[PDB]
């Protein structure tokens, strides 16, 4: 039985390849202990790793192993994969085939040390790297399209024609939900409200998650939310506070289109959609076109298909069929593509085995995997 | 009005600024300008053989496959031009790029060890790398020693998708025991026209130096060094195009402002306030 | 007739970006009788003049022309010295300094450099107005190029003054040349023409001048990065499909069972 | 952080007058030591860093070690049980936040204004500080002006002394027509 594995930026999607949906989805985040302890009838561990980080948050400092798609700590993200070998899928590494998973356009050494690890720490049969677009489209039931991939470090946008992805026109922005989070943090203090605490910010992360959307018009939603408060919404926090925001649910989002809210130089991801499609040629821009695909938990605002099919039908031809496709499940998308991929009867011959990484060494994902 | 000579010396200035691919709309467009048939077919007719020596035009002769290279170094006189591999002269159509009349010809033995081994491995460099790539050697004595010269060209003409480009190089070393220099010339134009217009030109002059000995083992290090000089410069290019945004745009007009947002027209003065205390 | 002017603009056309002035000017002696046509139709670099008055530069256009003299935007006078010349009214004069000062921030903040230059004029209800930006490369810091933009804007007023109508036309041209030991020299230049109407407030907290600014400001930011993305790109992308490394015969010994791959993917779709 | 430190050594202080008296004891005692182990391992040796000041009643008291603990906490604020890093680590963040030309002439100019930048020891800290977090090659230039207690002042009457600011005030029909919002529009 093989193991599909999503090690994303914010959270960890695991499971067995053949389930319609992941069996373990916990955030990566590692807590170590801020105060003193004093107590010595407890347990009195000094690393927290998932959901016991966010049940003890609040006399802890969090971390995240990657930061901007990109793994900053090793330690961290070894952590991560013996938490969710051993204790959330309950499995021994030594028996299953791992698939994994890596955002397009990386470093190369982030792959050589992920096969360092996965072959020399947690020994498996075999292991495979796919990039996550395109098992983002392969989990729609197509083989042709472009995925916009938004997660919590990286946006990417990958055009697919016939299975393959085309490198010289895959874009990649630098601009998620982490980001989306920190810019909510800085401008709920012109209501008065601070947080600065990593325990704080997964409260902000919360918030952006419950209540946040995407304005249709941005100067007209501007103009309605300084006219009268039926914008206004209204959060309970965890010591029984409640506070009300009336225009930051659709200012926060709108860093998607207007990356100069926080500083970026980009541009928005419908500009980013159409440099990507326009990089094409002529006779599959049509396909490209039709075949929009959105992806992740940042596509999950509850505006952004509409929003996205008036920006793109902006800057198309007018003659152009502009159909974007947002799945209800696409906060699972690239799991459920890899289980498709895994569970193949021709895909069993390309696994990286472990004697092919013997006879080459931390080079061969160069080269039998894309 | 101005005289018929400045006409055709700026005729030939037009003719010998065409983008690649793009030459039967310049000729178009000049002799509708022009107006006078008389004075463009016969007043200006090196300006299409230089035109076709300075572009690398590759000509599909009859018969024999591998279509040959029309070069300044192969000119023969009254429109001719040979083939060193073919070991045959023919008649070049410049108007229509047309071969004809290809007459055999018979070259001189001291130039034929030290060119068929340099031959061999061009071609086989050309197949490995360039797709519909094309490649002469030729070897002539002019220096009081004889020389070889290379050229590899290769063109990727698609006017329905609006765009055009053209790869051209040449390779000369004198051979002389025991070390020579090799010197070499590489040109890239690209024009691309799909809603607007933009044009590359480049070129990279590179020196290097080579041994001498037998014809196998120099050939390899001829290969060797245009290897490591053209893999060097596409290479260079394509870093070039990944800082471009960053370093030499950023020079002509910024992204962003240095304030890393977009101006606020309502506060105009507290954007001039600030240069005013030295 | 006709024809002859089609050929000139579609043979000035597919001419390189970076001698356009040289190549019109050896182009306008075959046929001198369509110079006034062509000369109102084609895009060229903008000239600069100097106003001794005020010490400043001034961009040269046909919008600001009366004849041979061209009126400056910070003295309101013309040079060479004529009477009787075209004038804006008052209020449009006093649009037009407010228009000049914003947009010589403007140049600052985002070319950091270089000439700016705002025209207007009266139209039957509106105003119009041409804006002229020009910034050549740094000599002392080692950078060779130029960057040429024209703007036009179209102002429809609706009587109450509550809302109005603008349409805004725009042509960049641009190249660049950088020489470094690796490249060699590489030169890029060409030019885009784009459009864009939009109908917007008009108040005291959004007056025309911030409204016109924005959708300025908003057109080159998208030159911009189209020029740098598609056409650039395309170019480099036309530069490794000529030649590659990674060589032809064996680039396809990693391309074996993906083809198994895509086609039982395809027969689980279906 | 001094009012409870100062409970060390039996000096209880509670009242808000009291706080003015801690204050005062801060301004004319405390200090930032340059290495603060080295200082501390200096202070257990022996009693040649105490100080002796004299309360409002006549009673004298005494503090060693206290002077570079309670400015220690700008520079280690869990001291106070905050997460936050340091001054210098937050203004290493404000440059790293930056366009990339412009961080030589930021590393140049560091200004540092504010009563609580009046320590006698701040400025060598923070440019040792600095200096380990930045690049080893950039010049590291830290500008403490003698008199940085009234800087924003002295800027605000330059300011207000200016031509062309005569046309950025807030007037009072301005105020009429638009209510108290127009401070976000014509104020930064
Ligand atoms: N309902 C929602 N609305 C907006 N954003 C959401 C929502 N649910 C999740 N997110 C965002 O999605 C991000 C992570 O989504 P996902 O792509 O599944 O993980 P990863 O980015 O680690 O691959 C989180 O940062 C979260 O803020
Ligand atoms: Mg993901």
């Amino acid at each position: 039985t093989a193991l599909v594995c999503d090690n994303g930026s914010g959270l960890v999607k695991a499971g067995f390849a053949g389930d319609d949906a992941p069996r373990a989805v916990f955030p990566s985040i590692v807590g170590r202990p801020r105060h003193q302890g004093v107590m010595v009838g407890m347990g009195q561990k000094d690393s927290y790793v998932g959901d016991e980080a966010q049940s003890k948050r609040g006399i802890l400092t969090l971390k995240y192993p990657i930061e901007h798609g990109i793994i900053t700590n090793w330690d961290d993200m070894e952590k991560i994969w013996h938490h969710t070998f051993y204790n959330e899928l309950r499995v021994a590494p030594e028996e299953h085939p791992t698939l994994l998973t890596e955002a397009p356009l990386n470093p190369k050494a982030n792959r050589e040390k992920m096969t360092q690890i996965m072959f020399e720490t947690f020994n498996v049969p075999a292991m495979y790297v796919a990039i996550q677009a395109v098992l983002s489209l392969y989990a729609s039931g197509r083989t042709t399209g472009i995925v916009l991939d938004s997660g919590d470090g990286v946006t990417h946008n990958v055009p697919i024609y016939e299975g393959y992805a085309l490198p010289h026109a895959i874009m990649r922005l630098d601009l998620a939900g982490r980001d989306l989070t920190d810019y909510l943090m800085k401008i709920l203090t012109e209501r008065g409200y601070s947080f600065v605490t990593t325990a704080e910010r997964e409260i902000v992360r919360d918030i952006k998650e419950k209540l946040c959307y995407v304005a249709l018009d941005f100067e007209n939603e501007m103009a309605t939310a300084a006219s009268s408060s039926s914008l206004e919404k209204s959060y309970e926090l965890p010591d029984g506070q409640v506070i009300t925001i009336g225009n930051e649910r659709f200012r926060c989002p709108e860093t998607l289109f207007q990356p100069s809210f926080i500083g970026m130089e980009s541009a928005g991801i419908h500009e980013t959609t159409y440099n990507s499609i326009m990089k094409c040629d002529i006779d599959i821009r049509k396909d490209l076109y039709a075949n929009n695909v959105m992806s992740g938990g940042t596509t999950m605002y509850p505006g952004i298909a509409d929003r996205m099919q008036k920006e793109i039908t902006a800057l198309a031809p007018s003659t152009m069929k502009i159909k974007i496709i947002a799945p209800p499940e696409r906060k699972y998308s690239v799991w459920i593509g890899g289980s498709i991929l895994a569970s193949l009867s021709t895909f069993q011959q390309m696994w990286i085995t472990k004697q092919e990484y013997d006879e080459a060494g931390p080079s061969i994902v160069h080269r039998k995997c894309f | 009005r101005v005289s018929d000579e400045e006409k055709v010396r700026i005729a030939a200035k037009f003719i010998t600024h065409a983008p690649p691919g793009e030459f039967n709309e310049v000729f178009n467009d000049v002799r509708l300008l022009l107006n006078n048939d008389n004075l463009l077919r016969e007043g200006a007719a090196h300006a299409f053989a230089q035109y076709n020596m300075d572009q690398f035009t590759p000509v599909k002769i009859e018969g024999y496959e591998d279509q040959v290279l029309i070069t300044e170094h192969g000119d023969l006189g009254n429109s001719r031009f040979l083939d060193p591999r073919n070991k045959i002269s023919f008649k070049f159509d410049h108007l229509r790029k047309e071969a004809s009349d290809p007459q055999p010809e018979e070259a001189d033995g001291g130039l034929k060890s030290w060119r068929e081994s340099c031959d061999s491995a061009l071609r086989a460099y050309v197949k490995d790398h360039y797709s519909n790539g094309f490649c002469t050697v030729y070897a002539k004595t002019i220096d009081g020693q004889q020389t070889i010269i290379a050229c590899i060209e290769s063109h990727q003409f698609q006017p329905k998708n609006f765009w055009n480009g053209r790869w051209r190089s040449e390779w000369k070393f004198t051979i002389t025991p025991p070390t020579a220099q090799v010197v070499g010339v590489l040109k890239i134009q690209v024009h691309y026209y799909e809603d607007g217009n933009v044009q590359l030109v480049s070129h990279k002059d590179v020196q290097d130096s080579l041994t001498v000995s037998n014809e196998a083992q120099t050939a390899k290090e001829f290969i060797k060094i245009i290897e490591n000089a053209e893999n060097e410069y596409q290479t260079a290019i394509s870093e070039n195009y990944q800082t471009m945004s960053d370093t030499t745009f950023k020079a002509l007009r910024r992204q962003l402002p240095v304030t890393r947002t977009k101006i606020d027209w309502n506060k105009i003065l507290s954007y001039k306030i600030g240069k005013e205390m030295q | 007739s006709d024809q002859q002017l089609d050929c000139a603009l579609d043979l000035m056309r597919r001419l390189p970006p970076q001698q356009i002035e040289k190549n019109l000017s050896d182009l306008i002696d075959l046929v001198p009788s369509l110079c006034e046509d062509l000369l109102s139709s084609v895009d060229q670099p903008l000239k600069i003049a100097r106003d001794k008055v005020v010490g400043k530069d001034y961009l040269l256009c046909d919008y600001n022309r009366d004849g041979d003299s061209y009126r400056s935007p910070w003295s309101n006078k013309y040079d060479p010295p004529l009477e009787d010349g075209a004038m804006p009214s008052a209020r449009l004069r006093k649009l037009e300094v407010e228009a000049n000062n914003a947009f010589d921030q403007y140049r600052d903040l985002y070319f950091e450099g270089g000439v700016s230059s705002v025209y207007l004029w009266d139209l039957d209800h509106g105003f119009a107005g041409v804006i002229l930006i020009k910034k050549a490369g740094d000599g002392s810091k080692k950078i060779k190029g130029c960057w040429d933009s024209i703007h036009v804007v179209e102002v429809q007023e609706k009587s109450s003054g509550r809302t109005a109508h603008y349409k805004l036309t725009s042509t960049v041209m641009l190249w660049l040349q950088t020489n470094k030991s690796g490249s060699g020299t590489m030169n890029l230049g060409g030019s885009l023409t784009r459009q864009m109407e939009k109908d917007e407030t008009v108040s005291d907290c959004s007056p025309h001048i911030a409204n016109i600014g924005r959708l300025v400001e908003d057109m080159e930011n998208k030159i911009r990065s189209t020029l740098n993305e598609i056409y650039f790109g395309k170019t480099k992308d036309i530069v490794n499909g000529l030649r590659s490394i990674d060589a032809i015969p064996d680039n396809q010994k990693f391309k074996q069972l993906q083809r198994e791959l895509s086609q039982v993917l395809t027969q689980r779709q279906i």
